[PDB]
Parts: C-alpha cells; sequence; structure tokens
C-alpha cells in the first residue's frame, strides 16, 4: 500500500517525513514520541472494525519508513512493538469470538503444524502505556547500575549526549562516596560539542572531568577499569551501532588488554534485524568539517565515517530497565518482545 | 642563562613521569648565545614539519656553523670552554623540549672528535680537516644510510605495491617519491593523521605536489580501507635494546590491527638510531607540549576565535592533557633494515658491538 | 538488648562494604527467642567441611523441626508477632553468616508458603499438611536431581580415565565413589587441596574409606604432574543471571592450567540455584572471613608453634585480607550437568523465568 491517504487523514505527516529525511528532529525518545502521536492521530479519526487489514497497512507503512532511511531504526522498532502488542490481543479476541490451546509453555513447531468489543479504547490505553514507558525509563534503569560500580576504579565514558545516560550519571554521582573517575573522549567530528555540554553539566553538580584525545587510547586502556556506553542501536549477535565517532578501535584495544564493558540500553532501542556485512552497515560521514576549500580534493582521497558498528566480541553487559543481559543471549530478550515474521516484507 | 619557570597549568594527578611546562618570547638575551639556536627553538615550540631524522641534521648543520664561526683564542685554549658551551647548549635544548637518541649519539661523536685532536696542532689546519671529517660523517651516517634503506626496499618490495604509512617519516616519504618518479611504479599510498599534529596532511600535500595518488585518514576508523591493504610501513623515531620502538601517536594501534588482520608490519631505520637504554611502557618517559592543539576548533592552526573552548582553570575543575610519544610493540614489527642491510628486531642489539 | 562492637585485626583499605564482622562469644541477647536456630548459626560459623550442597538442606530441616514444635498462641492467631520473630531470626543469621542464593531461594519458598495458607487455620491441621508438603518438595527438587546427575556422570566415561580433582561439593564425591564401586572401571584420582577451608583432605579421606589409587597435590604444585592424564572436574556453588561462575575458591587457575595443557574441565550445576542479583566482580559481594584462616604451619590444622608469626593487631602497618568466593571465567569450563543432562553455559537464566 502506497503513501496516498497519508496527507488528508492527519495534520502533520509531511513534516514528520521531512524530519526523517532531512534530519530536522533530534533525540531518539523524541522521535518515538512523535511516532506514537502519529499512531494516535491515525487511530482517533478513523473507524475500521476490520483489524487484520489495518494491521497489514500499518506494517506496510513501517516497511516504507524503514526503506526511507537505511540507518534510522527507532521509529520502525516502536511501530513493530505496537504491532506485536496488537497481534496477541487480536489472537485472544478471535478465540473468544469463535467460542485445547496450550499444552505446557512457549513451545516451537507451530511454524510447520497448522495453528462487538471495546477494542479501540484498549488500543488507546496500550499507546498511553507505551508513552508512559518511554517517558519513565529514568525511574526504570535507575537501580540496576548501582550494582556493578565501586571505588578506586577509572571509568572510560565515550560518546555521551542523551538525557538517559546523563540521568544515570547524575544518579551515580548522587552517592559521591563511591570513587569514580570520568574520562571523556572528545570524538573527532560531531561528538565534541556534546562532550563539552556533558562536562558542563557535570561541573554544575560538581563532578571531576578529564578530557581524552581520540588518538591516545593504547596509552590509557591498561589503566582504565570499566567502560560505559550510551548507545542508540542494539542488535542480534550482541553488537551495537553507537552515536558516532571512534568506538571500534577502542573496543579492539579493550579486547587485547581485557577490559569490561557496560551499556545503558533499552529493549525498544534494540533491533531484531541482524547485521551481516561490514561493507553495508558502516555509515560514512561528511568531510565538511575536516578541511577548508576544495582544490586539494582533486588528487587526494579523504576517507571518513561518522557512525560506527561494534562487533559482539567485546561488550559483555547490557544494563536496561529490566536488568543486565549477556550479548550472546540478547536475541531471546528481543524475542520476548518481537517476532521472526516482521523482518523481511 | 636567563629566566626559567613562572608558568600556568597544574602538575596533573594522572601521568607525571617527566616535567611539564620554557623560553618562547625573547627578553634580556646573553651576548655569547648564537641566534640560530634560538631561532630553532622558536621553530620547535610550534613545529609542524620535522620529526626525529631532519631535526638531527639541522642540529648538525647548526653545530658546523658554530664551528666555522669560532677560532682559537689567545688566553683560553681550543679545549678549555668548548665542552662547557656544548653542555650549556644541551641544557638549553632540554629546557626547550626533550631530545632524541640520535642527537645524543651525535653529541658523543663530537666529544670523541674533540678528545682526538691535540691542542698543539696548527689551528687553521685543524678545523679545515675537522669540518671535512664532519661532512664525511654526515654523508655516511645519514644520506648513505638512506640510500641503503632504499636499496633494501627495492629488492624486497614486489612489482608495484599499495603502501600505508603514518606521520612525517622523511626517509619513507623520499622512498615513496623515488618509487613514484625515478624507478616508476604504481603507488596507491595511504596516509593516516591525528588531531594535534597535521604531519600526515603535510605529507599528503607534498605527495600531491610531486604527483601522487594519496588516501587521507583519521582516528575514528582505519579498518574502512582494510576491509585490500597489502603492505605497511610504520612511523619511526627511536629504537631500544629490547626489540621495541618508541614512536609517535596511534602507530601502536595500527600495528595491533595489522597483527589481527592478515599481515604483520615492518620498519626500516638508520644504523645510528639505536640506543642501549631500555623501556617497556607508555608510562616510562612521556614527551609533552602545551594542551592547546585541540583548543582551536579544527581546520587551520593560527585562527584566533570567539566561542566556548578555553576552560583550563575557568570552570569547576577541568584538565585537558594529551601525549605525543607512545610505546610500539615487539611481536609485530618483525623487520629492521639498517646500514647492516638485513636482520630482525628480535636481534635487538646485534649491531651495537660492531657499530 | 544486643550490641555489636570490638572488631579483630586491621581493616586494610580495599573491599570495605560487606558484612563479615563481632558476636563470636555469647554475652546477653533477646528474651523469648528459640535457641536451636542460634546453635545452627554458630555451627555454620565454626564449620570446616560444609560446601554448597548441604547447608540449605540443613536449614530446611531446621525449619521443619521448628514448624513441628511451633505453638499457636492462646489468644492471637498463628502470624502476628511471628513475622517479627522471623525477621529477628533472619537478622541473626545475617550477623552470623551471609545469606547465599540457596538461602534466598529458601526464604522465597517460605514466603510463598505463608501466602498460600494465610491467617484462618487452627493448630494441628494446617502444619500437619505443610510439613508433609515441605517433605515432598525436598524429595522432589533435590535428591532426585542429584540421582539424575549421578546417572549422567555414570555414562559420561567411555574408555580409560586419569583424573585431577578439586572441591568440597558432595555430588562430586558421590560421583567418585560411584566410579570406584558400582562401575569397576580403570579410575585414577589426583587430589588438589585448598588452604582457607579444607576440602582436599576430606576428599582423600572419603577415597580411603573406599580404597582407591590416589595421588595428592596442592594449589601451586601442578606443572610436574603432566609428565596420559586427561579428565578434569570442578564443583560450583551458584550461577547468576549473567552466566558467570560465582563459586568458591581455587578453581579458575586450575581450569586455566587444564586449558593450557589441552584437555578441558566439566562442572556440575543445580536446577534451583539461580539469582536475580547481578554482579561481575570480587568487590560487589563476597564471602569474607577473619584472617585466622591463614595462621597454621605445616602438615595438619591443630599444631600451634611460637616460631615466626602469631599476631594481627600488634602487626603495625600491615594489611592482611583474603578471598573465599571467586568469579571464574565464563568461556573456560565447557560442560555443565543439570536436570536436562547436558548443555553449554549459554543458558544463564533459562530456568530463572521458568520459575
Amino acid at each position: 500500500h502506497p503513501n496516498a491517504a497519508t496527507s488528508d487523514v492527519n495534520v502533520t505527516i509531511d513534516t514528520f517525513v521531512a524530519k526523517l529525511k532531512r534530519r530536522q528532529v533530534q533525540g531518539s525518545y523524541a522521535i518515538a514520541l512523535e511516532t506514537l502521536q502519529l499512531l494516535m492521530r491515525f487511530i482517533s479519526a478513523a473507524r475500521w472494525n476490520h483489524v487484520n487489514d489495518l494491521i497489514e497497512q500499518i506494517r506496510d507503512l513501517g516497511n516504507s519508513l524503514e526503506k526511507a532511511h537505511p540507518t534510522a531504526f527507532s521509529c520502525g522498532n516502536v511501530i513493530r512493538r505496537i504491532l506485536a502488542v496488537l497481534r496477541d490481543e487480536v489472537e485472544e479476541d478471535t478465540m473468544s469470538t469463535t467460542v485445547v490451546a496450550e499444552p505446557l509453555i512457549s513451545s516451537m513447531f507451530n511454524l510447520l503444524q497448522k495453528p462487538k468489543t471495546d477494542y479501540r479504547q484498549v488500543a488507546i490505553q496500550g499507546i498511553k502505556d507505551l508513552i508512559d514507558e518511554i517517558k519513565n525509563i529514568d525511574e526504570g534503569i535507575q537501580q540496576i547500575a548501582i550494582d556493578l560500580i565501586h571505588d578506586h576504579e577509572i571509568l572510560l565514558t565515550p560518546t555521551p549526549d542523551s538525557k538517559t545516560v546523563l540521568k544515570f550519571l547524575i544518579t551515580a554521582r548522587e552517592r559521591s562516596n563511591r570513587t569514580f573517575t570520568v574520562l571523556v573522549t572528545e570524538g573527532f567530528p560531531n561528538n565534541t560539542k556534546n562532550a563539552h555540554e556533558f562536562a558542563k553539566k557535570l561541573a554544575q553538580h560538581n563532578i571531576e572531568t578529564l578530557v581524552v584525545p581520540d588518538s591516545a587510547v593504547f596509552a590509557l586502556m591498561s589503566r582504565v577499569g570499566k567502560v560505559i556506553i550510551g548507545t542508540k542501536a542494539v542488535f542480534v549477535n550482541g553488537g551495537t551501532i553507537s552515536s558516532n565517532s571512534g568506538v571500534s578501535s577502542v573496543c579492539e584495544c579493550a579486547r587485547e588488554f581485557r577490559t569490561p564493558v557496560f551499556a545503558v540500553a533499552g529493549l525498544y532501542k534494540l533491533s531484531p534485524l541482524y547485521p551481516f556485512d561490514v561493507e553495508k552497515f558502516v555509515e560514512f560521514g561528511g568531510s565538511q568539517r575536516i578541511l577548508p576549500r576544495m582544490d586539494p580534493r582533486k588528487r587526494l582521497d579523504t576517507v571518513n565515517q561518522i557512525t560506527d558498528y561494534v562487533p559482539p566480541e567485546n561488550i559483555d553487559i547490557y544494563i536496561t530497565n529490566v536488568g543486565g543481559f549477556n550479548p550472546s543471549f540478547i536475541y531471546r530478550i528481543a524475542w520476548d518482545n518481537y517476532k521472526q515474521i516482521d523482518v523481511h516484507l | 642563562p636567563g629566566i626559567s619557570s613562572v608558568i600556568p597549568t597544574v602538575l596533573e594527578q594522572s601521568f607525571d613521569n617527566s616535567s611539564l611546562i620554557s623560553v618562547k618570547e625573547l627578553l634580556l638575551n646573553k651576548d655569547l648565545i648564537h641566534p640560530s639556536i634560538l631561532l630553532l627553538t622558536s621553530h620547535l615550540a610550534h613545529y609542524k614539519i620535522v620529526g626525529s631524522i631532519p631535526r638531527c641534521i639541522a642540529m648538525l648543520e647548526v653545530f658546523q656553523i658554530v664551528i666555522k664561526d669560532y677560532q682559537t683564542p689567545k688566553g683560553t685554549t681550543l679545549s678549555r670552554n668548548l665542552t662547557s658551551y656544548l653542555s650549556h647548549q644541551i641544557d638549553l635544548l632540554k629546557k626547550a623540549r626533550p631530545l632524541s637518541v640520535t642527537m645524543g649519539n651525535a653529541i658523543r661523536w663530537l666529544k670523541q672528535e674533540i678528545s682526538l685532536i691535540d691542542p698543539s696542532t696548527p689551528d687553521k689546519a685543524a678545523k679545515k680537516d675537522l669540518c671535512e671529517k664532519i661532512g664525511q660523517f654526515a654523508k655516511e651516517k645519514i644520506e648513505l644510510a638512506d640510500q641503503l634503506i632504499i636499496d633494501n626496499a627495492s629488492t624486497q618490495i614486489e612489482e608495484s605495491t599499495t603502501i600505508v604509512t603514518y606521520g612525517s617519516s622523511k626517509v619513507l616519504t623520499e622512498l615513496l617519491l623515488h618509487n613514484a618518479i625515478s624507478l616508476k611504479k604504481n603507488i596507491k599510498v595511504i596516509v593516516v593523521d591525528s588531531r594535534p599534529l597535521f604531519e600526515g596532511r603535510k605529507m599528503a600535500e607534498t605527495l600531491r605536489n610531486a604527483g601522487v595518488n594519496v588516501m587521507y585518514a583519521l582516528i575514528t576508523s582505519l579498518d574502512t580501507i582494510f576491509n585490500d591493504v597489502d603492505y605497511v610501513f610504520l612511523g619511526a623515531h627511536s629504537i631500544l635494546s629490547n626489540g621495541f620502538l618508541y614512536s609517535r601517536a596511534g602507530t601502536a594501534m595500527l600495528a595491533m590491527s595489522a597483527k589481527r588482520r592478515n599481515i604483520p608490519v615492518l620498519v626500516c631505520c638508520e644504523s645510528l638510531k639505536f640506543s642501549q637504554r631500555v623501556q617497556l611502557d607508555s608510562v616510562t618517559f612521556n614527551e609533552l607540549a602545551d594542551p592547546n592543539d585541540l583548543v582551536n576548533i579544527d581546520y587551520e592552526n593560527p585562527v584566533e576565535r570567539r566561542g566556548n573552548k578555553g576552560a583550563l582553570l575557568n570552570q569547576f575543575i577541568k584538565e585537558r592533557k594529551f601525549e605525543k610519544k607512545k610505546l610500539a610493540m615487539e611481536n609485530k614489527p618483525k623487520g629492521n633494515k639498517i646500514g647492516g642491510k638485513k636482520g630482525s628486531e628480535g636481534e635487538s642489539k646485534d649491531a651495537s658491538n660492531e657499530e
């Protein structure tokens, strides 16, 4: 189904599209909120009764959105989650309408063997719940992080900007008796300003801050105890695509010198899509903020990438609103909220 | 000598093996100090181009000039205060910025030469020969070494090669140029560079000026061109009797990557680069400049801008420290080629007895 | 009423959060408290044999006994100040010896039971059923599991064996006994002992009580042994949600050695001992005891010589501490034996959400 009705039905779809394509929007949580609002709008004005068709339409829309931007995931993921939420309810409803169902627990082999209600209000309530969850992950993750950190340990903090990570850090700092040292890598391109902002915020409360050059990691990694990352995209085999600037080399170094890695994450930010090749998923970036003027660009060849992928060979813990999970196990967690069907369409 | 100390910035809780700051702006200079040295110091204070090899050559040249300028006095003899002067110069250099092993070796050689020639000889006749000898030494222990390196490369390097390098290793640049223009072969040369120094950029520019296809690289990723890369030379500064290397920036990282993926790395050097002193970590001896290379928001070096950056003491506790020289590993640089042509870095001091 | 105070030896610097200290010698406590629990706690405190398996069972038995003895008040119901009493008991237990994963599980079970039969029932009808239920549970989840494990072990040996062993765990001992007796194979057992609490000696004694061909060694004495010898075994206490081995003392080193010498290790697991709690380091929560565990010199435990050492608080400027529970490497032990016969440690929490 094409983008034909998506103009007269709702007020703000074009602007959303613009935000997606041209990057007017900032913050993944904000994006999620926007998507939720869009969904609400879709629901509120329209009366459907036929549900499966609607679900299919929604799926198609999601697919289209995904196709529109190859490295933006959050919007898609949220939609997928919503679909999943709907689906089980629909299945339940059908079973009531018709009137053995379950022999033991959640079992396989169902892929080979053959398997008026106030529904709208319920759907609305689900959306509200989702919104609430998105709002209050701050009170969700809060007391799982204070179970793995202690005294006389140097902490590497690469690529910080988001309000989740910041809040976590604030919480950590509140119990100031614990000895934690903050090392911040600047992050060559865009991350620098964000890093500076973070530092300023730390200084506001009174937290010690040390500035790290990106080139110097090998001369520091043997001293650093524990590493925390505030990633945006989480994947299948245990790897992540983080919010830009030099992570891969650092991870390699850590692996070489043996260093534990923590991550502040969310299951809604986690993707059921698998990254199979380095040749595709690694996103190259702009050379606008590298060298002034374009006459040397004739013979020389500047190679630059902004956002980077991490192999699962390195990270070991994912501290979430639920709890810390193993990278070579996170697939199960993902499947406890997502499906195998909603991948290739 | 003049004026010392009186400088900002804290001692730093993390990493303080060597003293961190100096003489930049001249006021009340002594009568006997040669201005060339001062000029050199001024250059080094904010230098982009030179690194290890050319510095030593420059120093040698300066010394030669000084020798040319100086004659045997009536009261004091030729070997009376020369040594003292040399010592003073060395001290000044130390004050300015820590030096290299090659420089030390050169100094030692000079001392030996001084010891050799007796003060009873005719003065005019003496320095006439001494200068010649110095010239000969320069020709042999530098240019000839370079030539030897080139020839080593020639036999070893396959029919047209993709080459990766880092820094401002002048010898290697020269070799690259030779490969491009003199012997004529395909040169897919890749150069990496960091934030604080624009050495790599400069090298790239130079290559362009000679007509070479260059691939420019930064910190954020290296593997993007690797995952293809076939043969690699590393940046060099000084060697130890362990089998390790004391070199510039994230060369160690590169070496590690090479070790991980497909093929090891190799470094060619001069026969008078080797030391007999030893170390094994990036905490032993750190080479430092002022934390100001990343204060200016990227692009060019002299800019002077109004913005946000510049909080060394202004806000509630902030430190912006860095390093220049780091430890390169042993198990990965298997190759070492000098004035003695062939050998391994596992043979860490096999040439120190022969010299 | 009850007061702590007076702590023995130096407190060091690191590892300063866990409850380990105080009430070793009895001097005035609360009035109407049942003393059997206290006695049990005391026993646990001065124990040198117990390891993973039996403690929880003992606790369960004690609870059963208490229930059997329990008097329902003449005015008030079965639970009013009972909860307070229970809390007090728990506190006492904590003061004596840390509540492990098994203990937590037991507590949870107790709570569940309480929830099941809540304030409505008389004297000898409720508890009559409850006790029987508890007995049934004991019969089910533990003994049968152990039997299953034993049977798995039985099949796990095919053709010829030469084994190196460590651990206090009863299950391993049972397995060894089975190997010796009702299988009649060509078994060989080499024993490794640990200093803090004696397990190796116990194992040796057990072997003797059967009459086995037995070699004997310790934590450090390892290298000369392997000069034919294949199998290696270990015994764990508890595994977290993380998948890492949160077990007792000297295992990890042994495992590493085994890995190096090219034949891996197999550990045995239980289908109850899994926790919601998340940790990956020594500092978080650890079994910590008084430094009296490392005082005795040579051969046996009770000897006492006034030769070189015999002071702790008098030993000025000295930081004496030791670890009991270790956090072993995840990838190193290959096989794990639970209720579902065989499988990798990639399970982690595949029984936690199963409930």
